[PDB]
RNA sequence: GAAACUGCGAAUGGCUCAUUAAAUCAGUUAUCGUUUAUUUGAUAGUUUACAUGGUAUAACUGUGGUAAUUCUAGA
RNA sequence: AUUCAUAAUAACUUUUCGAAUCGCAUGGCCUUGUGCUGGCGAUGGUUCAUUCAAAUUUCUGCCCUAUCAACUUUCGAUGGUAGGAUAGUGGCCUACCAUGGUUUCAACGGGUAACGGGGAAUAAGGGUUCGAUUCCGGAGAGGGAGCCUGAGAAACGGCUACCA
């Protein structure tokens, strides 16, 4: 079966063919999360270490862990799991997938590589791909490149450069939970706002207690004089 | 913003913020086409519009209005009858600044002033008055069109009254002062505009005394009020300027140079002529060209020379030489200021006219060009060199500047030798002045001042500044520099012994003069105390690197044979380039003794030449995991190890999260190669933000050199360019504060990061083992409290301390470190620390501690800190009789961690409903406790006190 | 249904908006608000089929986001706005100030006042309540909560509200001889004093009133708002002030101005 | 400003009369027997801060399975 | 009319809320600091009230059939007590109790080509018949069963079984 070798240190990935049965067979019986010796599989792969993360069957359906099976099942699934997407809120759907132990009928099995051996794969480990996108919040900012707290962000945000034509500029990212004027404004006005409330509140109820002491005491008057 | 609304969207309606409105305005009502009302007229204007306002606005004051003067405006002659009553009735209504009327009546303000002119002029100044109380009142509340209707209204009166306003205008602007000069930029700037079409229509003759008027007035943002008039009146059309500029300009330009008016009003011009420059095309400024220069040919003279060089600065910067036609029109007025004044001026007019004049001039006007800088601006010529240089370097030198540069060293030699110092100082950094650096000294120099070197005496830092500068220049020195550096080589080793920050950099510098094995074997004797220093290293570097390998040089390198390991501490600095420096240092040392370099070597220097960015970012990460299993690979001596261990250790100095990625996965797996030298290095960077680091360098006598180098400009463009020959000027004005101060900022870095301690914690928690052993060196911290220190100085941050109790926990027996019992009692200090993560924290190490009865109730003291499980096990664990309560016979050895542990429960601050009845519970359980154990807890909260 | 209701169908609209039967399929529903749905009229219908100042929905809506209506000093952006009894319609632009007040036959009326007139509107107390903390408070037929209000205020009394700040200006007690204004039934849209208000536990009370033409009427205590005293109402009333006049005589009185 | 996350809607509308004989439905009551998005009005000094985390992911980059679907696996 | 509104005392909580949000604009104080203070709005948030609603509910009112006279109660039928569940009342369900409840004033059962009403037709009046069908209310989405989401669904142009 195919291999989808994953070198993630170097975020690098590649496939392989595989023909001979003696490296399947020492991958049948294994699970998802297991580790097995790289030299079984072959004088290549002499040393490296292999953790199983997954793979597809020869009819598509994906591996789901946590079901210990060697054959496919009717799971129903619902938000926040692999192997299904809900198209609307709540919904759950029940679909068929491949069990999480390995077996003969996998035509894809994906690996991830735990531990480099002696040898170099010439297209996992030879190979970097750079991170897509950099850190935006500032707190992200000030980790990746461990600024202290003096130092501002705003001198340190990673801009990409952009060539349309002849023309070129510049682009960054727009950081959040900046302190910015702003944020101070909007604190101190909300602020003021409670505390005016309370004032205001408090002046009415003296008032209001005002009024009802002079009513009360005309009432009782007034009773005096009935008297 | 700065992305303003450029690409518009599709929608039909749009929110526009009042500033985007304001900035959108314009005042100039004549190049609005679209029909009016009072064009077509049967009685008069007023009448035509009085009408038409009653049938669109339905205001109250409009109608108000309306009913008490329409019986009053049937007619032109009733309306010059009553004309008194009318404007103090529309005087009046525009007072009460009703927005929703002011459209009506601002307009027919304007018709009524268009039915009778002349006689309008008595109710002038009161109208203007008014609408300058409108303005300013609608300032205070936010409306855009209520400012449109106000100033086209004044723009009316100005149309209709052109031609009685422009035999007074200056009474006009009078008027309008409080208006122009006013704090915000719009309402000066429609002012402008409005004034602006007066100024278009007037005669030259009156134009000359107005102009001489405000330029008195010249003598608050009247100045950008004025730029904004001017600027206006001569602008028509894009890329067009109007007729009448012509006039204007000359009109302008001739009170500039006049003495009399002040040196405000040639800037003031220099400003206008930036602005119509960048807006008019070539073909629309060729006529305003030619006024000028025939100006400036008629009016030169002594008196008037800076103010013509000041505006010539102004037209060969305004769109660089793009606009002026004819760069030899230039070359000739350039030719006669000279013939017939301020340096600095100069300086700026020819270092502008290099980087923008036209090749084919500069080709005919080079040499004299240069030869003028000799004749006048000698004084101050590496000040020009210098700016000509940041301008347009490739330029200067395809034009032989770098020759007469040599005349200019030949010819003042004597008295600005530091100057060229300072100079020569500045631009070794910079690869593309190299040609400079080649260009040969006079030799006289370099006797005198080897002269001094051979006599010279050095008992103060102030005698050493005096080489310093002298040795600077003398790298370019010929004449056998060697012998002579020799013996103030020992003679500086000698009279200091314990060298300064400034002395390494001078032996750095002594060392840069050398060029193609005594003076090897010079530094050699004394070399322990520079290596820090980056300069000492470069010079060094440079040396060994320039000698060539031999058996004699293999017996100098045997005497020392301490040499390459003493190199290695530098490895642990923060400096990036001190470790590149080093790195290649130790490779030629390498070769010169003879001894193999080993191939970490060479991959430890690839590493440091790679960039640190986020696109290199892995690459890094992968290098140095590559070279760490190649290290604990192959085994290798005491250098290689003692090499490698201190780059890692300076890698996590590297303020670049990828590197630290590396480093600390590498670190664990290739410690055992030297379990002493790691936690020495490990020991050492804990130690570091306690230890102060403070450069102290020498700080030269000040020098009082400071002036105002060049006039103040509004554009930004003209101003930058101007600050940037400031600082120069100014920088060579004090030559001893400007060559120490670059000494300082090509120094390097010392000053290690404040959190490194941060990082050698994490080595330590990486390899507790390591710690256990050496508890020693470690104790004092936690006995400290991680306090410095009775006032503290400073303190061990939260994070720290935090992964401090981390490693303590994982040591595999707590129980045989140097001092258990001491720490056994600290932890129970911190067990009941308010914060209740810093409890947890010290209960696993507690837990540590292999007790019998401990581990018995471990489960029921971890759910004491759990908050969310805290009452139910108080309930549980400690009811007195309960089935899971504490047996009597274990009852005195947990008890002192539950008391302890209910302290830090009780410090929460009792805030909220559920925080409040926390701190109620455990107060509660204190009477199922026996009398003297509830005696100590009480004991406990009066330790403090 | 499996939820609240979003469309209103013109037959089922109230009658009194007085919209055409044919001109479509569906009638503007009035949002959640003051009023009830079947006692409030809607600003679309107001601005369009009263004061035809605009031609359809969709210019209404260009009115409304323009920001030039205010009702009850507030300004208003939503073309369903349930608009109802005793409200002010303020258009600044337009200069004029509107209290929606049923006439005689039944129907919301355009009835222009003054701005002194516009600045203060009249509520009935629909219920008085101590709030948390013990604050007593106020609700009156529009929705609005007043804090603090005077001890003597009970329910059925009439309270003068200020718009600009909300608060209590002056109040009617409900008593007999008050002028009384009706605001359901067939008898809506009346006007006339209190007589004498018949009570029956457990039940709906029923309220006499008198005319100025002495017609009597008895209607239940729900559709009767106090309005002022006799002869001095605290509004402006609208024209035909509140009577109740027969067929013969409007046949009369037509014939008459004609 | 595509895509995606987030919020809201999709329980309205339109169609049909199968079941249903005190059921539905009409009129008339009650909630002192209860939920109520939203609108409207009130309502909260009692709770490193110049502002905290991934205990985190989509879109996206890249490696793939299935004959096939508004299928989706690893990194 | 209340154990109502509200308030108070003592504790309780895998226990909440009490703004780490956003747009536009740059005013006022000064000890001149990117110091202090400050405007117009949007979106959220506890509780109360209002509104749109929902749920249940009190009385009266349905065509033919007595050659349908007794029905309901073992497996809730009538009612009491306590609990569970419900948003909540309530045999709605559970456990223990009693033997109750409807009926010739037609219960119960059967038929209905029975969705109900506002209305339509006819007639002189009484009546007879029609009303799937422009509005109101109820039920459904081939037939039964069960559910996530959400304030609101037993939703079906949402999901899951079984039957065809
Ligand atoms: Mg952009
Ligand atoms: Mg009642
Ligand atoms: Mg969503
Ligand atoms: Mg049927
Ligand atoms: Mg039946
Ligand atoms: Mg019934
Ligand atoms: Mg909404
Ligand atoms: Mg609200
Ligand atoms: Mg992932
Ligand atoms: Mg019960
Ligand atoms: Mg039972
Ligand atoms: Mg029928
Ligand atoms: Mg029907
Ligand atoms: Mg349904
Ligand atoms: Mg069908
Ligand atoms: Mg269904
Ligand atoms: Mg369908
Ligand atoms: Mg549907």
């Amino acid at each position: 079966m195919k291999l989808n070798i994953s070198y993630p240190v170097n975020g690098s990935q590649k496939t392989f063919e595989i023909d001979d049965e003696h490296r399947i067979r020492v991958f049948f019986d294994k699970r998802i999360g297991q580790e097995v010796d790289g030299e079984a599989v072959g004088d290549e792969f002499k040393g490296y270490v292999f953790k199983i993360s997954g793979g597809n069957d020869k009819q598509g359906f994906p591996m789901k862990q946590g079901v210990l099976l060697p054959t496919r099942i009717k799971l129903l699934l619902t938000k926040n799991v692999s192997c299904y997407r809900p198209r609307r809120d709540g919904e759950r759907k029940r679909k068929s997938v491949r069990g999480a132990i390995v077996g003969p009928d996998l035509a894809v099995l994906a690996l991830v590589i735990v531990k480099k051996g002696e040898q170099e794969l010439e297209g996992l480990t030879d190979t970097t791909v750079p991170k897509r996108l950099g850190p935006k919040r500032a707190n992200n900012i000030r980790k990746f490149f461990g600024l202290s707290k003096e130092d501002d962000v705003r001198d340190f945000v990673i801009r990409r450069e952009v060539t349309k034509g002849e023309k070129t500029y510049t682009k960054a990212p727009k950081i959040q939970r900046l302190v910015t004027p702003q944020r101070l404004q909007r604190k101190r006005h909300q602020r003021a706002l409670k505390v005016r409330n309370a004032q205001a509140q408090r002046e009415a109820a003296a008032e209001y207690a005002q009024l009802l002491a002079k009513r009360l005491s005309e009432r009782k008057a007034e009773k005096a004089e009935i008297r | 913003a700065k992305q303003r609304q450029t690409t518009k969207s599709s929608k039909r309606y749009r929110y526009s913020s009042f500033k985007a409105r304001i900035d959108d305005l314009k005042i100039e009502p004549a190049r609005n086409l679209e029909k009016r009302v009072h064009d077509y007229v049967e009685s008069s204007h007023f009448l035509a519009s009085f009408d038409q306002w009653k049938e669109i606005n339905l205001s109250a004051k409009f109608t108000e209005f309306a009913a008490e003067i329409e019986h009053d405006v049937q007619t032109l002659p009733q309306i010059l009858y009553h004309d008194k009553k009318i404007f103090n009735s529309l005087v009046s209504f525009i007072n009460f600044h009703d927005e929703f009327s002011l459209q009506p009546l601002l307009d027919l303000l304007a018709q009524f002033c268009h039915d009778l002119g002349p006689d309008f002029l008595k109710f002038y100044e009161e109208a203007i008055k008014t609408l300058i109380n409108l303005l300013d009142a609608a300032i205070e509340f936010e409306s855009s069109n209520v400012f449109e209707w106000g100033f086209n209204c004044l723009a009316y009166i100005f149309k209709y009254l052109s031609k009685f306003l422009v035999k007074k205008l200056v009474l006009t602007c009078d008027l309008l002062i409080p208006l122009l000069s006013h704090s915000k930029e719009y309402l000066s700037r429609f002012s402008a505009e409005a004034l602006s079409f007066l100024v278009r229509k007037c005669p030259v003759s009156n134009l000359r005394e107005f102009v001489r008027s405000v330029f008195e007035k010249l003598e608050t943002n009247l100045y950008e009020g004025l730029l904004i008039l001017f600027t206006e009146s001569m602008t028509s059309t894009q890329e067009t300027l109007h007729s009448k500029a012509k006039a204007i300009m000359s009109v302008l330009l001739h009170e500039a140079l006049t003495k009399s008016s002040p040196e405000r009003s040639v800037s003031l011009l220099s400003d206008i002529w930036m602005n119509i420059s960048k807006y008019a095309s070539i073909e629309s400024l060729l006529p305003v060209y030619e006024v000028m220069y025939q100006d400036f040919n008629d009016s030169l003279d002594a008196t008037n020379i800076d103010r013509i060089l000041k505006v010539l600065t102004t037209i060969v910067f305004s769109e660089s030489g793009r606009k002026i036609p004819d760069w030899n029109k230039i070359t000739i007025l350039i030719e006669r200021i000279m013939s017939q004044l301020s340096q600095d001026k100069v300086a700026f007019l020819f270092a502008l006219f290099i980087r923008n004049s036209d090749v084919k001039t500069l080709t005919l006007f080079h040499q004299k060009l240069f030869n003028y800088a000799l004749t006048n601006i000698s004084d101050c010529f590496l000040e020009f060199f210098q700016f000509a240089l940041r301008l347009s370097y490739e330029r200067v030198f395809s034009f032989n500047g770098l020759k007469f540069l040599q005349l200019f060293l030949k010819k003042n030699w004597q008295s600005q030798g530091k100057k060229i110092a300072l100079f020569f100082l500045e631009v070794d950094d910079k690869p593309e002045l190299q040609k400079v650096r080649e260009v040969n000294f006079p030799e006289e120099f370099i006797l005198s001042i080897r002269d001094f070197f051979v006599t010279a005496e050095i008992n103060d830092s102030n005698d050493l500044f005096e080489i310093y500068w002298r040795a600077i220049i003398f790298k370019y020195s010929k004449l056998q520099n060697t012998e002579i550096i020799i013996p103030l080589l020992e003679r500086i080793f000698s009279t200091f012994a314990s060298p300064d920050n400034f002395t390494k950099d001078m032996v750095g510098t002594l060392l840069k003069i050398y060029r193609k094995n005594n003076l090897l074997k010079t530094i050699l004797d004394n070399y322990e105390n520079y290596k820090e220093s980056l300069n000492f290293l470069r010079g060094w570097n440079k040396l060994v690197s320039n000698l060539h390998p031999s058996e004699s040089l293999k017996g100098l390198m045997s005497h020392y044979p301490s040499l390459l390991l003493s190199l290695t501490d530098n490895f642990m600095l923060p400096d990036g380039k001190i470790r590149y420096e080093t790195l290649e240092l130790m490779k030629t040392l390498m070769i010169l003794q003879g001894m193999q370099v080993p191939d970490l070597l060479s991959s430890c220097m690839v590493i440091e030449e790679i960039p640190l960015t986020l696109q290199n970012a892995r690459d890094l990460t992968i290098r140095i995991k590559n070279v760490g299993a190649e290290f604990g690979k192959t085994k290798t001596d005491k250098l290689v190890s003692s090499f490698f261990l201190k780059y890692l250790f300076g890698l996590l100095t590297v303020r670049f999260s990828p590197v630290w990625t590396g480093v600390f996965d590498t670190l664990p797996n290739v410690y055992t190669k030297d379990e002493a030298l790691v936690w020495k290095l490990v020991l050492s960077f804990i130690k570091l933000p306690d230890e102060n680091q403070n450069l102290d360098y020498y700080q030269p006598l000040l020098e009082d050199g400071a002036n105002k180098v060049l006039w103040d400009s509004s554009v930004v463009r003209l101003r930058d360019t101007i600050d940037t020959f400031s600082h120069i000027w100014s920088k060579y004005s004090t030559q001893n504060t400007s060559i120490i101060s670059t000494t300082i900022e090509r120094r390097g870095n010392t000053t290690y990061p404040i959190l490194i301690r941060n990082q050698a914690l994490k080595v330590m928690l990486s390899i507790p083992q390591v710690a256990e052993n050496h508890f020693v060196d470690i104790a004092p911290f936690v006995y400290n409290d991680f306090k410095t220190y009775r006032v503290i100085t400073g303190s061990w941050t939260e994070v720290d301390r935090n992964v401090f109790l981390k490693t303590l926990s994982k040591f595999k027996n707590i129980k045989n470190v140097y001092s258990a019992t001491e720490l056994h009692d600290h932890l129970m200090v911190l067990l009941g620390s308010r914060n209740t993560d810093v409890q947890k924290l010290a209960l696993d190490a507690l837990l540590a501690y292999k007790n019998p009865t401990l581990n018995k109730y471990r489960d029921n003291l971890k759910n004491l800190l759990d908050d969310t499980l805290f009452k139910d096990e108080i309930t549980t664990f400690l009811t007195e009789n309960g089935s899971q309560s504490i047996k009597a016979e274990d009852e005195k050895v947990v008890m002192p961690y539950v008391l302890r542990i209910f302290f830090g429960r009780a410090q929460v601050p009792p805030t909220s409903g559920q925080k409040r009845s926390r701190k109620i519970a455990v107060i509660s359980v204190l009477p199922n406790f026996k009398k003297p154990y509830i005696n100590d807890f009480l004991s406990l909260a009066s330790e403090r006190l | 249904a499996r939820g609240p209701k979003k469309h209103l169908k013109r037959l089922a609209a109230p009658h009194h908006w007085l919209l055409d039967k044919l001109s479509g399929c569906y009638a503007p529903r009035p949002s959640a608000g003051p009023h009830k749905l079947r006692e409030s009229l809607p600003l679309i219908v107001f601005l369009r089929n009263r004061l035809k100042y605009a031609l359809n929905g969709r210019e209404v809506k260009a009115i409304l986001m323009q920001r030039h209506v205010k009702v009850d000093g507030k300004v208003r952006t939503d073309t369903t706005y349930p608009a109802g009894f005793m409200d002010v319609i303020t258009l600044d632009a337009t200069n004029e100030n509107f209290r929606l007040v049923y006439d005689v036959k039944g129907r919301f009326a355009v009835h222009r006042i003054t701005d002194e007139e516009a600045s203060y509107k009249l509520g009935k107390v629909k219920k008085v309540q101590l709030g948390k903390k013990g604050v007593p408070y106020v609700v009156t037929h529009d929705g609005r909560t007043i804090r603090y209000p005077d001890p003597n205020i009970k329910v059925n009394d009439t309270v003068k509200i200020d718009l600009a700040s909300g608060k209590i200006t002056d109040f009617i007690k409900f008593d007999a001889g008050k002028l009384v204004y009706v605001t359901g039934g067939r008898n809506l849209g009346r006007i006339g004093t209190i007589v004498h208000k018949e009570r029956h536990d457990g039940g709906f009370d029923l309220v006499h009133i008198k005319d100025s033409l002495d017609n009597t009427f008895v209607t239940r205590l729900n559709n009767v708002f106090v309005i002022g005293e006799q002869g001095k109402p605290y509004i402006s009333l609208p024209k035909g002030k509140g009577i109740k006049l027969s067929i013969a005589e409007e046949r009369d009185r037509r014939r008459a101005q004609q």
